[PDB]
């Protein structure tokens, strides 16, 4: 068998160099292990990605460590593959680092499991499935204004501070208890202490039984920060491929992943795209979206936060993640201030899925009118401030008294939400919640003091809180 | 005696180029024939590229180059409390050599993700605004963002001066300062006596690039050695906006390739390691922590920037100071709107939690109306209102420099403005009003001081209002 | 051998070869000193200094004049020394150039004199002292809002024809009249009639008896543009040092030093950095502004005019220099424009010694009104323009009727400016200047007209003016 021999160190790009007509094909592993032979010298256990060839039996490869301590000429392994990571049964309720190493110290993977390379085309266009089904959630903003679909792609967007994380553990919680599916987390740029308390979070409530979660820390190098999330979905692919399940893919931040691969680009020494980003920006997004797709054996559906610097929308990585949507949900710290979480921009949110033929027809309507009620009440508190609401007329009284009890029954108390105020959480269905829009619209609690729909799960809650009040 | 030795081929700009050295390894110490130490970081096919952690001046081509075999490494112990020092960790202040017995990898792995407990005690900072509406607890990061002269460098020094009491050890890291501000620095915390317990490191203008390079990575494991004994510690860094532009001057000599702004591609990998490395340890692996304090300088207000963008991505919360709010009045500058803090709450005790859900509701509010208080009184009695309580939120956040407040009179005065008591005093005289309660709190209500100091939670109500009521009825109006 | 040969001439950059193993170290200074062999050359006395050391027994340096008429293969002499400067009570009275010859043609410094290296470490953190005093110059603005600081470092920013060099000239004819220690003015990229008019003026006024001045001007070439301030700064040095005096230390504009060093950047194989600067734009500043420093033994309180190109205050060279100043003052065109002069920016401009326990209570309290005044007039800059001045509120309206007395009060007119107008000018001591302002802020005086303020000295020259006006 024939070894390379490294040639350049550069920070985390490496150069090796092999015996002629024996290289490596691009996106193959390679792996150095290295004992020292004096006092002189450290121990090495690296390993390293193909990236380019640039002549002469050169390949050029991006480092998915720390590469301090190499030495020029040490011996470099080829695997002969891309990276593998363990697949199946034997990955639910670990975690996992970019080269499928578990981080949890609870035990190595058997050396005889099974593994699949993470770099593979993305299925074909005779076999995908195109049937629309709705997938319940049990919040109330997501159900009525925003419904999501079963195999499709939702986006987060929002900036710092909003309750992005804190709205995928809600989601991973409700979906996770409430249908018994499996699911698995990508954190992609994830921060240490964000981590750690979501190891925590799923071990005490239980569901970490169900789920295999995948960390790629802030301190590794840009190839690991960039490779974690399709480690993540080619654990999530076996589901649906040998399997046949529905699976639920979580992606912490797609922002980071672009920034990576940015930083990735840069080193590598290719010119700069628009505003400093890569030239395969998009290429790289569609092939890490394009693998999340339903086919006849099962469905992955993925909901992803987006990070918005500076609240510029036209960036470019919210920009081309936009194309990949079926499904947007924006968050306000507008809406976040006044206290009214999970924040969602009711005007602001869109869904394919919000069609007369799938949601029904009774569902359509009454989010229509919400929608009308809350657009309408915009062109309203800029003159209610200056000159009070008897100002205006006996209509516009009641559209602004009754958006105000929308805008506060849109709010929902989370069972993630424990450790934040005390209050426990509440799962509402789609049928009840449209009742309750319904009934609302309709004016059936125009009496209640607006107070009582603050932080409330189902109707019937509100009628209670004004009960406890003294109506 | 042997040593593996290299010849040099360039000299300039403080980047020397070797031929030679086959066996060094990437980031290895490499000392001259002059006498002068040099960090390796380009390893190239028949050249090394040496970055020269000294004067240049004594070295010329042909000049002999030889190995060490060592990684960077910090002196480290309790000895370096009270002392100002380099990053390479000799003093600078005299007073004489520093008896360290021990020494740390200047880079070192961050904790696990598995030793880590999640944040829970809150570190004081005696600012008002910072600890009622963007708290910080220990263990986490913070970010202090603003243009130039906006109080960056004052809330660093109010907050290490307000650590007297609790038992925590301060580092304070000058990246980038002309000497003269850092010997006022010193002086300052001398004569307020902050010096018993913090550790000054200090990489001026003039010293060579790799150094300023070095300086927080320097302060970092000076502090990890306490950390990881159990004690408590606080890590300001200074100007990583200065140390980013240190890093992209060597690596545009090095002849690297550039990025957006000509920074290098490790830009942000360089910072995230930087700033990971800050973490709240499990009971398991002893208790202690490290909380840190960076500080970006952004131009013309521009927080999309390269570096700025980085930072904030990487912390847990950030504070935006304004010259606006400064110029008009409202120094400390915090921007309540946009400064944000994840770790919110957990960080807090429960009075100031109890006190401070009303107080953010209300300035909400406040900012909203400003927009329509242009307009005059012509307003509905109500927004006026809200505008009253607004304005008076807005003068009990104001703040004079060097003067800290214990947390039991923040949340005392916090709840005399939130339930109301303050409502009928005019808005030129809130300040004299808070300066005349404290003095009142400590002459009287004694024990509703020491009722928040031991349980931590609010004192009786009817004892509280009485108290209040019966300051007002001492209180005289201009 | 200390002979060396002429390799490449490239504008101002010249490479020597030298023998094998007798390279002269960086900075070096090297002396081409040729005379015409025939009818088709020219005679050459150049001095270059060493840059880079190329390797292949090669160095790139630096001219300090023209090379006009260079040819490959003329001889280079290696003094083995950087440039020294004549030092000490000789060089009162003179005028001198970059190289230290004397140019007033009082004739030669004898060949015995003590002479310094440009290059040297800058004073170390223990040998430094420091101590705050207010530093009168008899200006409203610099009084009142941002006092200089005795043995401090000021700076003068400013676009093109704002009038930093009128400042100038003002604070010399104000402060170095009776000082009592010595002055040293260094002239960097300035005109040579600006040059010729002090060095007149200060024969005038007597003070040349004290002074040394070094002049490199606008037409010399980037390596002497380079290095006369380093001279300047050189000649300073010893009078802090060996006799312990103090030392005023007038730079003319210290951003033609990072201008040509920028423009030499380029020639000598670097790659540019953000807005086409060097990439070592913050060490090689660096090195020369700390060396500008008041240590145990001497005090140096030095003033700098900082020209800002294209108006453009966030460019490198002007962000850069702002950490090294303890005062500054920013002058504006848009001031300047309105007929203020000096047209100092009111908020923009800050001091370390404006604290209440260094220049008073009363003063601080009136200085921060001053500026909350100001700060409220500029924020009502755009309801003013848009809805008019009626619909302002009572407040609003006496802050407007404030402000613009104060901003206008803030002019003053100054001795060096008679040559414009016919107004001698004026000298305001800080306690006319404080009670001034508070009386103007008590409202005393809201009943005189808004022109009355223009160019004036104390408070009562408004009333005279009133008065004259009529009243
Ligand atoms: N709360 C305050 N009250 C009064 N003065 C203050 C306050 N905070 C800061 N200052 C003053 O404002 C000035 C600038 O503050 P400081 O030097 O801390 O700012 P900075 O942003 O760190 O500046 P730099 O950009 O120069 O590093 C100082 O004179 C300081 O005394
Ligand atoms: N205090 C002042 N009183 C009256 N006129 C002034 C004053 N300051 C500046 N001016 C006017 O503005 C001009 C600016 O002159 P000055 O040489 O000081 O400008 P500058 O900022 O140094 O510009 P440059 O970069 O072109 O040298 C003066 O010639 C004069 O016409
Ligand atoms: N439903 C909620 N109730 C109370 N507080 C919340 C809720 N959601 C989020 N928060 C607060 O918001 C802070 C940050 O939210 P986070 O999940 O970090 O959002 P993002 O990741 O988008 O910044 C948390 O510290 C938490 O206290
Ligand atoms: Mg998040
Ligand atoms: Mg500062
Ligand atoms: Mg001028």
């Amino acid at each position: 068998m024939t070894r390379g021999r490294v040639i350049q160190v550069m920070g985390p790009v490496v150069d090796v160099k092999f015996e002629n007509g024996h290289l490596p094909a691009i996106y193959n592993a390679l792996k150095i292990q290295h004992k020292a032979r004096n006092e002189n010298e450290v121990d090495i256990d690296l390993t390293l990605e193909v990236a380019l060839h640039l002549g002469d039996d050169t390949v050029r490869t991006i480092a998915m460590a720390s590469t301090d301590g190499l030495i020029r000429g040490m011996e470099v392994i080829d695997t002969g593959a891309p990276i593998s990571v363990p697949v199946g049964e034997v990955t639910l309720g670990r975690v996992f680092n970019v080269l499928g190493e578990p981080i949890d110290l609870e035990g190595d993977i058997p050396a005889d499991a099974r593994r699949d390379p993470i770099h593979r085309p993305a299925p074909k266009f005779e076999e995908l499935a195109t049937e629309v089904e709705i997938l319940e959630t049990g919040i109330k903003v997501v159900d009525l204004l925003a419904p999501y679909i079963k195999g499709g792609k939702i986006g987060l967007f929002g900036g710092a501070g909003v309750g992005k994380t804190v709205l995928i553990q809600e989601l991973i919680h409700n979906i996770a208890q409430e249908h018994g599916g499996i699911s698995v987390f990508a954190g992609v740029g994830e921060r240490t202490r964000e981590g750690n308390d979501l190891y925590h979070e799923m071990k005490d409530s239980g569901v970490i039984s169900k789920t295999a979660m995948v960390f790629g820390q802030m301190n590794e190098p840009p190839g690991a920060r960039m490779r974690v999330a399709l480690t993540g979905l080619t654990m999530a692919e076996y589901f649906r491929d040998e399997q046949g399940q529905d699976v639920l893919l979580f992606i912490d931040n797609i922002f980071r992943f672009t920034q990576a691969g940015s930083e990735v680009s840069a080193l590598l020494g290719r010119m700069p795209s628009a505003v400093g980003y890569q030239p395969t920006l998009a290429t790289e997004m569609g092939q890490l979206q394009e693998r999340i797709t339903s086919t006849a054996k099962g469905s992955i559906t993925s909901i992803q936060a987006i990070y918005v610097p500076a609240d510029d929308y036209t960036d470019p990585a919210p920009a081309t993640t936009f194309s990949h949507l079926d499904a947007t949900t924006n968050l306000e710290r507008k809406l976040a201030e006044m206290g009214i979480y999970p924040a969602v921009d009711p005007l602001a949110s869109t869904s394919r899925a919000l069609a007369p033929e799938i949601v029904g027809e009774e569902h359509y309507q009454v989010a229509r009118k919400v929608q009308q009620t809350l657009q309408r009440y915009k062109e309203l508190q800029d003159i209610i401030a200056i000159l009070g609401m008897d100002e205006l007329s006996d209509e516009d009284k009641l559209v602004v008294h009754r958006a105000r009890r929308i805008q506060f029954f849109l709010s929902q108390n989370f069972h993630v939400a424990e450790q934040f105020t005390g209050q426990p959480g509440s799962y509402v269905p789609v049928k009840e919640t449209v009742r309750g829009f319904k009934e609302i619209l309709e004016g059936k609690y125009d009496h209640l003091p607006e107070d009582a729909f603050r932080l409330v799960g189902r109707i019937e809650e509100v009628v209670e809180k004004a009960k406890a009040m003294g109506v | 005696q042997v040593s593996d030795v290299g010849t040099v081929i360039q000299v300039g700009d403080g980047i020397a180029r070797a031929h030679g050295l086959d066996n060094v390894m990437s980031g290895e110490l490499v000392e001259f024939a002059n006498g002068v130490m040099g960090m390796a970081l380009n390893l190239e096919e028949n050249n090394v590229g040496i970055v020269i952690l000294g004067p240049y001046t004594g070295i010329k081509e042909g000049d002999e180059v030889r190995r060490t075999g060592r990684i960077m490494e910090v002196p480290v112990g309790e000895a370096l409390i009270g002392r100002v020092v380099n990053p390479l960790g000799q003093p600078v202040d005299g007073l004489g050599p520093v008896e360290t017995t021990e020494t740390r990898p200047i880079e070192s792995p961050a904790p696990g993700v598995m030793d880590r407990r999640s944040v829970h005690e809150p570190l004081q900072t005696g600012i008002k605004a910072i600890d009622a509406l963007v708290p910080i607890g220990r263990g986490q990061r913070e970010l202090i963002i603003g243009d130039r002269q906006t109080g960056k460098t004052s809330v660093a020094i109010d907050t290490i001066i307000n650590q007297k009491d609790q038992n925590m050890i301060s580092i304070y890291v000058a990246i980038g300062q002309k000497e003269s501000t850092v010997r006022t620095v010193v002086e300052t915390l001398r004569k307020h006596g902050a010096l018993d317990y913090t550790i000054v490191v200090t990489a001026s203008a003039s010293q060579p690039a790799p150094l300023l390079f070095l300086a927080p990575y320097a302060g970092v494991a000076m502090g990890e050695y306490f950390m990881y004994k159990g004690k408590h510690v606080l890590v300001v860094y200074d100007d990583l906006s200065k140390q980013a532009a240190a890093y992209r001057e060597l690596s545009l000599l090095l002849r690297r390739p550039p990025g957006r702004e000509a920074y290098p591609g490790d830009i942000f990998y360089l910072h995230s390691r930087l700033l990971e490395r800050a973490a709240k340890l499990s009971d398991a692996k002893g208790g202690g922590s490290l909380t840190a304090l960076p500080f970006v300088e952004t131009q013309a207000g521009d927080i999309s920037a390269y570096i700025p963008t980085n930072v904030i991505s990487i912390t847990d919360g950030q504070i935006f100071l304004q010259s606006d709010l400064f110029f008009s009045g409202v120094r400390p500058a915090i921007n309540a709107g946009l400064s944000v803090s994840r770790v919110g709450g957990a960080a807090q005790i429960k009075a100031m939690k109890k006190v401070a859900g009303t107080l953010r509701l209300d300035l909400a509010a406040y900012r909203e109306l400003e927009a329509f208080a242009q307009f005059g009184s012509d307003l509905d009695k109500a927004t006026q209102a809200k505008l009253a309580r607004g304005a008076r939120t807005v003068e009990v956040l104001k703040q004079d420099l060097h003067q800290p407040i214990p947390v039991e009179k923040q949340v005392l005065i916090i709840y005399a403005l939130t339930r109301g008591f303050l409502d009928d005093i005019p808005v030129e005289d809130v300040r004299r009003f808070e300066k005349e309660f404290y003095l009142f709190l400590d002459q009287n209500g004694q024990h509703l001081l020491e009722h928040i100091r031991t349980t931590k939670d609010l004192p009786n109500e009817d004892d509280l209002n009485k108290a209040i009521e019966a300051f007002k009825k001492t209180f005289v109006v201009s």
